[PDB]
Formats: C-alpha cells, structure tokens, sequence
C-alpha cells in the first residue's frame, strides 16, 4: 500500500518523472515515487512561519529566546492606563527578592461585566514566560503588552501577540501596523477571541505555521525535488502545535520514518502518490522552474 | 465576588517571591536549541512563493 494519498485530482493519469522535468511551467501533475531522501535532516527543523501576505518565510522564536524576552520585559513601574477603564479591570502585584519588578494583569470585559476564566482574555505587562504560560492554561488568551506614552501596546512582534492554550499566535513585521490595546473597543463580539479577530483588531497580520520540507523523489526515470509546504493537510497535526507537544512530534518522526526506513533499500521503501505543481521562479536574471507538493495526505495504516 | 475570583484565579499562576520556575520543554524544542554549527536548513521564500500568473494558467486546469 502506498504511503500518501491523493485527497483531489484522483482523475489524473500518472506522469513519470523524467516526463516532468522536460516540460515547462506551470502545469499540475499526479505523480507516484519513493522518497529518495529529504531535508531537513534534522526534522525539529521544518516548523517555519509564513506570511500569506508577503510571502515571507520565518524561524519560529526559539523557547529560549521568548523566556529572554519576558526576561527583559520585567518593570518596576507598570501602567494601567486609565481612559481604557470600560475595556479591562486591572491588577498589579508586587514581588519580593526580584529586582522590584511588578506585574499588571488586565482582564478584558465582555459587556460590561467579566466573563468566566474560560472566556476571559487578559494582557499581561512584566510577567515570565512560564507565568504566561499557567495564565494561557487557566484563562482564555494571553496578549503580551507594555506601557506605552500613551496607552497600552504589544512588545515587539518577536513575541506572540496572542497565546490561547498552547499555541503562540505571530505577527508578520513586515505587513502589520500595530494599532495600540485601546483598539480591542473596537470588537463588538467579546463572546469569543477569535485571534483572527484579536489580530485584525490591533493591525496584524498573522503569520501561519508551516511544515517546510525539501522532499527528492525517484521513480526510477529521474530525480524531481519538491517542497512541501504544510500546515495540516499532509501529515494530518498541525504545525501550529506540534512544537508543544512531544506526541506530535513523535507522529511526525514516525511518518518520515515510514518514507525512508532506515538500513534498507531504495526499491523497499513505500511509494508516495503525490499530487504537484510546477511554476517559475525568477531570482534576477535567469528563470528556473519549481515543484511542490498539494492535495496530499500521510494514509491510513502508517 | 467574581473579580475578586478572577484576581485569585490570575494570582495562583504568578510567581511573587524570589526565582521563578521552568516552562516546559518538549523534545523538539530541546533539540532546536542544540542544533549548531550548519546553518539552520531553510527555503528562500521566492522558490516557494508561486506567481499571480502562474495560479491564473493552474487554476484553470
Ligand atoms: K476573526
Ligand atoms: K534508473
Ligand atoms: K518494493
Ligand atoms: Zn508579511
């Protein structure tokens, strides 16, 4: 049985790969191959960011970096910003034996009255990442905010500007123009938080989490390289969260593991039935064409 | 009162007295952090990034 399947254009005849690579962008093809090898080798490596906007691809912060950032974060002297009052309630703790740093928390309003934890939002200026973690577990959403000259404002966008459960939603750089937390006023639906909305109410524009692999495939008549370029279609987790869980990462390793199972040949790895587009890409002065991989899903009996 | 819950609920996830503790690290996040020495594998966005004109002529097949 073969190891992917096609989840539309089934109608397709197969196309040989050496067919492919002498014919000219773009054109759509059903292709069946083994995985010759693939990259990143180093599969903790293929969780990337992409802006749908710009087009942009983007490391996802490192753990690390995002527990340096609330790090630096710490202040003695949080705002509350009183003009928002109809918008959040707010608290401030002091701390002990930590530098004089404080924490404000503001608990969002939904019409006029605090919702249960479940559906409350809260920003959150001076907290640590891992405060901001059990916050996202016990509330609703956590957005990450400082005192800005004038109201509240998201930290650079190098942080997550929304945090619900355990996924860490980003804003592209490059595309968003950040609008200040007083802007949230501007949701007549507080029911939900929804973070499409959360983001289009403060000017971003959301990056997406992709799985990016380089996948070489080898029918025997050729060699064709192809991107797969996933958010959860093709191995069926999303991207979105399997850097916070060790199950998913684990579904993942198995499945590649299946493509190349390792210390056997070529000819005994399972085929994958694919479906591809080719299209041109210019980098200045000379075209070159590229594949990547649509329509396709890891089968049933990994 | 609910606030006052709330306020409870919010304090119970700070840590207000001296160092504060470990999120939790998954394996793969572990992992990114001693990947050193070769550059992290990436794609330039343009090989990804297929063109107006060419969605145009491929969503008419
Ligand atoms: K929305
Ligand atoms: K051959
Ligand atoms: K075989
Ligand atoms: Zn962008």
């Amino acid at each position: 049985l073969s190891a992917t399947i096609l989840t539309d254009h089934q109608y397709l005849e197969r196309t040989p790969l050496c067919a492919i690579l002498k014919q000219k962008a773009p054109q759509q093809y059903r292709i069946r191959a083994k995985l010759r090898s693939y990259k990143p080798r180093r599969l903790f490596q293929s969780v990337k960011l992409h802006c749908p906007k710009c087009h942009l691809l983007q490391e996802v912060p490192h753990e690390g970096d995002l527990d340096i950032i609330f790090q630096d974060g710490a202040t003695k002297t949080p705002d509350v910003k009183l003009q928002n009052t109809s918008l959040y309630d707010s608290k401030i703790w002091t701390t002990k034996n930590q530098k004089g740093r404080k924490v404000a928390v503001h608990f969002v309003k939904n019409n006029g009255i605090l919702p249960l934890s479940n559906e409350c939002l809260l920003l959150i200026e001076g907290g640590t990442l891992s405060e901001i973690c059990k916050l996202s577990n016990k509330f609703n959403s956590v957005i990450p905010v400082r005192s800005g000259h004038e109201d509240l404002e998201l930290l650079d966008l190098s942080a997550p500007f929304l945090i619900q459960g355990t996924i860490h939603h980003y804003g592209c750089k490059q595309c968003s123009s950040l609008r200040s937390i007083q802007n949230l006023n501007s949701l007549v639906d507080k029911t939900s938080w929804i973070p499409s909305s959360v983001a289009e109410a403060l000017g971003i524009v959301p990056l997406q989490y992709v799985f990016v692999m380089t996948f070489t495939l080898d029918d025997g008549t050729g060699v064709l390289e192809a991107y797969l370029m996933d958010s959860d279609k093709f191995f069926q987790i999303p991207a979105s969260e399997v850097l916070m869980d060790d199950d998913l990462q684990k579904s993942v390793d198995m499945i590649m593991d299946m493509f190349c199972p390792p210390g056997i040949k070529i000819d005994a790895y399972p085929w994958l039935e694919c479906f591809i587009k080719s299209y041109n890409v210019t980098n200045g002065t000379d075209n070159q064409i590229c594949y990547q991989i649509f329509d396709t899903t890891v089968a049933e009996d990994v | 009162e609910h606030q006052g819950a709330l306020v409870c609920l919010a304090e119970s996830c700070l840590t207000l007295e001296g160092p504060c503790t470990a999120p939790p690290v998954t394996h793969w996040a572990a992992s990114r952090c001693k990947a050193t020495g070769e550059a992290v594998y990436t794609v330039p966005s343009s090989m990804l990034c297929i063109s107006e004109n060419d969605q145009l002529i491929l969503s008419s097949l």
